[PDB]
RNA sequence: GCUUGAGUCUCGUAGAGGGGGGUAGAAUUCCAGGUGUAGCGGUGAAAUGCGUAGAGAUCUGGAGGAAUACCGGUGGCGAAGGCGGCCCCCUGGACGAAGACUGACGCUCAGGUGCGAAAGCGUGGGGAGCAAACAGGAUUAGAUACCCUGGUAGUCCACGCCGUAAACGAUGUCGACUUGGAGGUUGUGCCCUUGAGGCGUGGCUUCCGGAGCUAACGCGUUAAGUCGACCGCCUGGGGAGUACGGCCGCAAGGUUAAAACUCAAAUGAAUUGACGGGGGCCCGCACAAGCGGUGGAGCAUGUGGUUUAAUUCGAUGCAACGCG
């Protein structure tokens, strides 16, 4: 807020093998608060991803996120006059959460059969970085590299 | 105005310009001679300077610090 | 194209425009480009990035002449005069010296 | 405070350009009296000697020629 | 007759003091020449205007023109207005040390005389950049204004006219006395220059404050304190610093200067609320990021308005509209 310097809260780890980042991926999937359905969809999508790729559940999801991981992002910081976008490096806690948000936002569209199949197909397309969330990343990168001279 | 800043430089470092010429005599003559107001702003600037000097001469107080 | 060895990059920075124009030692120009031909129609003309892209589009279309190093001759007031010369560094040129070749009036009157 | 003209008998002349060069900068401009002493009588005589040496091309007006 | 008033001479000091004659440095403009390209110009944004004839711009050469960024300082000079490279000539005024001379020649001034910011007027010239008036383009319900692009008088030299300014430290000129501090500037005496210092005496000037004064703010040893000499102005506001008359001026106009009529107010610095498209600091999902809605469709409810003989009454900008 304005003065409050409170930090992030400590969420519960996932009831599968211990990884808090995929628990945050469970947390940002969640329509209508339905956490149990979100955990079932994440679990089934990680099994159908580890089956089609041959990797584990913690390392196929590891290299699915660095292809949707943005480098810098733009935000409006005007200083006395004209309003221009400012490219800046994002903090990693915001970075990986926004990348998972991009994965889920790409998973909301492109409806093949069901939500677990959509999430597995989005992670499979982010494996060889030709899907939709990597296009969101390349669009955020196109917002930079030409408006980069303002610093 | 003139500097060489020899070959292992990779940067301008032209601090001699802004000390003398670059702004203080440049963005004052593009408009508004004013015909009097240089004398008025010189009066106001030296008044502010002598009041700041008289305040710094009397700045020694308690001040709770 | 004459295969000239060096040149002199005269830069005119103003509140109007920021040109970069490269002549030889004897003072006939070898190719140049404007900050207005480089895009930015209208309000973004008086930005230093317009001077940067003017120096960028001056850096090319002169490779037939083959200029290695250059002298920098700034001229005029304005928001430029300091940001475009770094565009003369990243584009593959060697700066010799930065000078100015203009006097003030030798008895002249300036309005508002 | 360390002026060479305050105890400086045989007042500052235009011919001796070795000591007269120390009161101009690199761009030929006159060094102010707010930096190097040079009380106002000897400062005005110094400015006269500077510009009468600039007239005789003993010291440059500037490096813009 | 005398000298402490005033004045003159001797030795010097500082100054943008004035007048005349010349020489020179941080860049928009015009012309010519080489170059080479797609737009230039401003604003919150936009256009007029300039441009493929090749613009704004690139270097060189030339042309003229009224003027001094740095030094530069509530720093200095001049009675005031005002005056700011430098060189040459003329010339005034101010101040300091030891003296020498006249002996009240001294202060103020109605009338009168001279100087007098800028704007303007007349003649002979210059005209580069701006710039009233004027044109075009933007904003607005309207804009003949604030904004922009051009542009004439003028801003400018020689000689006159006009004599007006918020010509204001709003404080008339001269003399005397009156605690003080911090300074700036300019001389001089003395001390060991024994080391960029120390102790005093004169002029001008800035700020703060003692007594005192003032309606207050504030002035405060250059007083608005206490006095003495003289000149000018006022008896409420509007009318009105207007009209008539006299004088000056080529004109614009200026000086002097009423009356009739209306009102019981006008005004004066200062304090407290309000406000500033005034700042500094702080706060609230107030703004930034994000989520879900309204306004696009249909149903429940209320209001405005219409009709009726009634469509009971109140609330009716946030602070009324699923309210009573």
């Amino acid at each position: 807020p304005r003065r409050r310097v409170i930090g992030q809260r400590k969420i519960l780890p996932d009831p599968k093998f211990g990884s808090e980042l995929l628990a945050k991926f469970v947390n940002i999937l969640m329509v209508d608060g339905k956490k149990s359905t979100a955990e079932s969809i994440v679990y089934s999508a990680l099994e159908t991803l580890a089956q089609r790729s041959g990797k584990s559940e913690l390392e196929a999801f590891e290299v699915a996120l660095e292809n949707v991981r943005p480098t810098v992002e733009v935000k409006s910081r005007r200083v006395g006059g004209s309003t221009y976008q400012v490219p800046v490096e994002v903090r990693p806690v915001r970075r990986n959460a926004l990348a998972m948000r991009w994965i889920v936002e790409a998973a909301r569209k492109r409806g093949d059969k069901s939500m677990a199949l959509r999430l597995a197909n989005e992670l499979s397309d982010a494996a060889e970085n030709k899907g939709t969330a990597v296009k969101k990343r390349e669009d955020v990168h196109r917002m930079a590299e030409a408006n980069k001279a303002f610093a | 105005i003139k500097v060489r800043e020899n070959e292992p430089f990779d940067v301008a470092l032209r601090r001699f310009k802004r000390s003398c010429e670059k702004a203080g005599v440049l963005a004052e003559v593009r408009r508004r001679e004013f015909y009097e107001k240089p004398t008025t702003e010189r009066k106001r600037a030296k008044a502010s300077a002598v009041k700041r000097h008289a305040k710094k001469l009397a700045r020694e107080n308690a001040r709770r610090t | 194209r004459k295969q000239v060895s060096d040149g002199v990059a005269h830069i005119h920075a103003s509140f109007n425009n920021t040109i970069v124009t490269i002549t030889d030692r004897q003072g006939n120009a070898l190719g140049w480009a404007t900050a207005g031909g480089s895009g930015f129609r209208g309000s973004r003309k008086s930005t230093p990035f317009a001077a940067q892209v003017a120096a960028e589009r001056c850096a090319d279309a002169v490779k037939e002449y083959g200029i290695k190093n250059l002298e920098v001759m700034v001229k005029g007031p304005g928001p430029g005069r300091e940001s475009t010369i770094r565009a003369l560094n990243a584009a593959g040129f060697r700066i010799t010296n930065i000078t100015d070749v203009t006097p003030i009036p030798h008895n002249g009157c300036r309005p508002p | 405070f360390c002026r060479f003209t305050a105890e400086g008998v045989q007042e500052i002349d235009y011919k001796d350009i070795a000591t007269l060069k120390n009161y101009i900068t690199e761009s030929g401009k006159i060094v102010p009296s707010r930096i190097t002493g040079t009380r106002a009588k000897y400062q005005r005589q110094l400015a006269r000697a500077i510009k009468r040496a600039r007239y005789l091309s003993l010291l440059p007006y500037t490096d813009r020629h």
